[PDB]
């Protein structure tokens, strides 16, 4: 009778959890759209009510052991609740870990770097990021990059070192080998037949993807190097790695700001629809209404009346201050909202659809039990939104919406510029994500001595992404922690996963749509078969293993890079013609070793 | 034509301004009874005489010093959420002596902000049209300090704020009378 009692328990939990979730989500939404000292405390108190509830219910959940229960639906919901987390640690260790997390976050957020050649000038991180994405001055770029690492990396290293040990002890308390293993568990699923995925299997598939994407990256790297070598003459070897501070990114994650240096065809113009929208007198209302039609044309869900009346879709003129950053909200009780400050710009024409795509997924699994109201994997949540975003960006859609001339067509030079711009955001970001996630995993696992944490980080970076730091760090430095998602407790594999899933989903939906052509020309709208198939997967949430949810679209059990390589197939061929024998890089090169 | 109500005790606010249409009646005296400070398409001397299809006058309390943005070309809050004067059918600023029953009791206010829906659309006044009731109701329930409050009317969320001009109290006060004359031929029912 354990399962029967567990079922009654979960139904009671889910009912109260929804009511408390609504109060907290609403208080948070109201605060973000109305910043007042009166709303501030209000939101927290609402959050605490849910938290106190969740922990009391956690203790109750542990009265229903998973070994005795046979129904997988019940086991999954209880498994979510039956987690001690930090409550495996003593009061001193629990409080100490919380203190360290707050401290590391603060050091990053309030960090600044001052100009070594003029003490009068100093910039906060926001100003330093602005320099990295814009400046072409080798010197300015160098002192801001170096300074950031010295100013925060040397304050966080000690905190992160103690943070690691404490996170590992916590994970042991929760029956994991280490904290890396704890995070790997987010991909672990229990089930029968072939629908079973292990924590160690995650590592193996990740290595496999890296090797499959690797040759596309090697072609992109040689091309980018060949062009940056002229932009920064005598600073980069014909064969070798790229300087970290010249990647257009403070942390070397994205290469998108290099597009202007690495553009395939300089004489060609890109497509910018902003001018058309202004001439046609578009509003924010037009952008969102068209976003709804896009999804109706795909064959998914309409928006509710509450969505249109309550969401904050544009910045107010009232005088109240608001938070501007695109977020999809789910307040419970079928209350779905999008928060953003929409302008009549081509970028927002893609963002509105992206956020709308998050809502489409959130609505789809609304029929699931409270605890299972999530994506099959965090990678699915984001990957689905991105696939829909690409479908909208595709010129065929823009023509359909009346945003392009009927006499407009693309040549094979335009396609190359488009694909490379995409590659700088999609391909150049992958071996980075892989490298950094793997390094931390080894740190938490305990495969690297503390004194060697830094040395392994840069050796991996030279071999995996081909990026080098111009001035050596003795060891006291902790460069990884200079990034938001390392100083704070965040995982990066989801981003590696998000990208691969995006392409697996895009390709699968294209064949259903019967698109006889390249994936960068393929759209998903006006194919209700593709819409229905996508509906079926989105609806599942966490009631099924992500391997099941993946199979429902891509007919596979695991991650697969082939769809990505397919998308960029014509780019790959062009890059070969440009790169010749320069493909790949020498990991033995470093600016410091030049003299 | 009976104009008693134009200089009567119950001076209105703009948010709830008053108007009276005159027809089939005989209308200089109105200008003699009050003290005029200024005159602003039709020449006021041409307005003062002749036969009209209809004559419609609206009036409300309003500081003389604020006349700068009551005029056409203004995009002030005093135009869009307050009073949008129509100009399709071709404005006297005056003060009223305490010797004339002009009680001017209560508080005199106006709407500064009023919008709704997910796009924060401004519920602006049509020419010759009062502020929307949703705007009026939100303003009545506003703190009067200018803080914007949330209201919900018919299920539709609104944002509204109110301010006053009840500090501008002189014995003569400050009032504005706007006379619009419809000169359409074939009617001519309002004559001197
Ligand atoms: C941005 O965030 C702020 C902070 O929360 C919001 O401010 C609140 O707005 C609500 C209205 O939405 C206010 O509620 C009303 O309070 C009136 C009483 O005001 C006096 O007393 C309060 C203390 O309780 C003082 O703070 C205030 O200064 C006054 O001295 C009530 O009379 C109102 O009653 C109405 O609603 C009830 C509903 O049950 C009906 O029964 C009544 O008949 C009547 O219709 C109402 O309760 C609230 O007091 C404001 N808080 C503060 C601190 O001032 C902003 O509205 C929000 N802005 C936006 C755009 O979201
Ligand atoms: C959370 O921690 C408690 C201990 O504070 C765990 O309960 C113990 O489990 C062991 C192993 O089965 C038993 O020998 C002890 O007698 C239990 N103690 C109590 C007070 O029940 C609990 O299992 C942990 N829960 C999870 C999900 O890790
Ligand atoms: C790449 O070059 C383009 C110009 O072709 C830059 O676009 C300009 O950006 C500024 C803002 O800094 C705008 O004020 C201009 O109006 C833009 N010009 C055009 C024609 O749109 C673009 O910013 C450059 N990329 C980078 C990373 O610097
Ligand atoms: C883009 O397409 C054009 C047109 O097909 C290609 O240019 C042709 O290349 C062949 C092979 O050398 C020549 O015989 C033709 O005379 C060329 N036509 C013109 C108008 O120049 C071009 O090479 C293609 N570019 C890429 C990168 O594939
Ligand atoms: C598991 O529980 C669900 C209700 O949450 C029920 O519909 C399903 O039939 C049960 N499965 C088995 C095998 O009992
Ligand atoms: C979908 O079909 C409609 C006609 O019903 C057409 O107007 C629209 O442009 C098509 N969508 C695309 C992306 O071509
Ligand atoms: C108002 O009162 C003053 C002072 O007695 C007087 O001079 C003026 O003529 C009066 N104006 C009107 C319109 O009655
Ligand atoms: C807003 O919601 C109400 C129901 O409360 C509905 O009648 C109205 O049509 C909706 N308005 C819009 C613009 O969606």
């Amino acid at each position: 009778t354990t399962e029967e009692e567990a079922r009654d328990f979960l139904d009671k939990f889910n009912s109260e959890a929804e009511n408390l979730s609504h109060e907290s989500a609403l208080a948070s939404w109201d605060y973000n759209t109305n910043i007042t000292d009166e709303n501030a405390q209000k939101m927290n108190e609402a959050d605490s009510k849910w938290s106190d509830f969740y922990k009391e219910q956690s203790k109750r959940a542990q009265a229903f052991p998973l070994q005795e229960i046979q129904n997988l639906t019940i086991k999954l919901q209880l498994q979510i609740l039956q987690q001690n987390g930090s409550s495996v640690l003593t009061a001193e260790k629990s409080k100490r870990l919380s203190t360290i997390l707050t401290t590391m976050s603060t050091i990053y957020s309030t960090g600044k770097v001052c100009n070594p050649n003029n003490p009068q000038q100093c910039f906060t991180l926001s100003g330093l990021e602005d320099i990295m994405e814009k400046s072409k001055d080798y010197h300015q770029r160098l002192w801001v990059w170096e300074g950031w690492r010295s100013e925060v990396g040397k304050q966080l290293r000690p905190l992160y070192e103690e943070y690691v040990v404490l996170k590992n002890e916590m994970a042991r308390g929760n029956n994991y080998e280490d904290y890396g293993d704890y995070w790997r568990g987010d991909y672990e699923t229990e089930g029968e037949d072939g629908y079973n995925y292990s924590r160690n299997q995650l590592m193996e598939d990740v290595d496999r993807i890296f090797l499959e994407i690797k040759p596309l990256y090697e072609q992109l790297h040689a091309y980018v190097r060949a062009k940056l070598m002229n932009a920064y003459p005598s600073r980069i070897s014909p064969t070798g790695c790229l300087p970290a501070h010249l990647l257009g990114d403070m942390w070397g994650r994205f290469w998108t700001n290099l597009y202007n240096l690495t553009v395939p065809f300089e004489q060609k113009q890109n497509i910018d629809v902003t001018e058309t929208m202004k001439k046609q007198s578009w509003d924010a209302e037009k952008i969102f209404k068209e976003a709804e039609k896009f999804y109706l044309s795909v064959g998914l869900y309409s928006m509710t009346q509450g969505f249109w009346n309550n969401s904050m879709l544009t910045e107010p003129s009232d005088g109240r201050q608001v938070v501007c950053h695109p977020t999809a909200w789910d307040l419970g009780e079928d209350d779905f909202r999008i928060k953003m400050c929409t302008k009549v710009t081509m970028d927002d024409f893609l963002t509105a659809h992206h956020e709308m795509g998050h809502i489409q997924y959130d609505m789809a699994y609304a029929k699931q039990p409270y605890l299972l109201r999530n994506g099959a994997n965090e990678g699915f949540h984001e990957a689905v939104g991105e696939v829909m975003s690409l479908s909208v960006a595709t010129p065929k859609h823009l023509k359909g919406m009346g945003l392009l001339p009927s006499d407009f067509s693309e040549d094979n030079e335009t396609e190359i510029n488009f694909l490379l711009k995409q590659a700088l955001n999609i391909v150049g970001t992958l071996p980075f994500t892989y490298m950094l996630e793997k390094w931390r995993w080894m740190v938490f696992e305990g495969k690297i001595p503390k004194e060697q944490w830094m040395e392994k980080w840069w050796e991996m970076k030279r071999e995996i992404v081909g990026v080098v730091e111009p001035l050596p760090h003795d060891e006291t430095y902790c460069d990884p922690a200079s990034l938001f998602h390392v100083a704070n407790d965040y995982s990066f594999i989801r981003y590696f996963t998000r990208t691969i899933l995006e392409f697996q989903f895009q390709e699968a939906l294209c064949k259903i749509a019967k698109h006889e052509g390249p994936l960068h020309k393929c759209d998903i709208s006006n194919s209700t078969e593709a819409g229905k198939k996508l509906k079926d997967m989105l609806e599942l949430g966490k009631s099924k293993p992500w391997t099941y949810a993946l199979n429902q679209i891509a007919r596979t059990k695991e991650m697969d890079a082939k769809p990505l390589l397919n998308y960029f197939e014509p780019l790959f061929s062009w890059l070969k013609k440009q790169n010749g024998n320069s493909v790949g890089w020498s990991a033995d090169w470093s600016p410091y070793s030049e003299q | 034509c009976n104009f008693t109500d134009l200089f009567r005790e119950n001076a209105p606010t703009i948010m709830q301004y008053k108007r009276q249409v005159f027809t089939r009646c005989n209308y200089t005296l109105l200008l003699s009874l009050v003290q005029v400070d200024e005159f602003v398409k039709i020449t006021p001397e041409a307005l003062a005489t002749g036969c009209y299809s209809s004559l419609t006058v609206d009036w409300f309390a309003f500081p003389y010093a604020w006349k700068s943005y009551l005029a056409i070309g203004s995009a002030d809050r005093i135009v869009r959420f307050n009073y949008n004067q129509d100009y399709s059918n071709p404005r006297i600023h005056s003060k009223v002596n305490s010797s004339v029953g002009i009680s001017y009791s209560g508080l005199y206010s106006y709407i500064t902000n009023c919008n709704y829906g997910g796009f924060n659309k401004d519920d602006v006044v049509k020419p010759g049209g009062r502020a929307s009731q949703p705007c009026v109701t939100g303003a009545l329930n506003s703190p009067t300090n200018g803080q914007v409050w949330s209201f919900n009317f018919g299920g539709v969320p609104y944002r509204t704020s109110r301010l006053t001009y009840t500090d501008h109290l002189k014995n003569p006060l400050d009032m504005v009378y706007v006379i619009t004359v419809k000169y359409e031929p074939g009617a001519e029912t309002v004559c001197p």
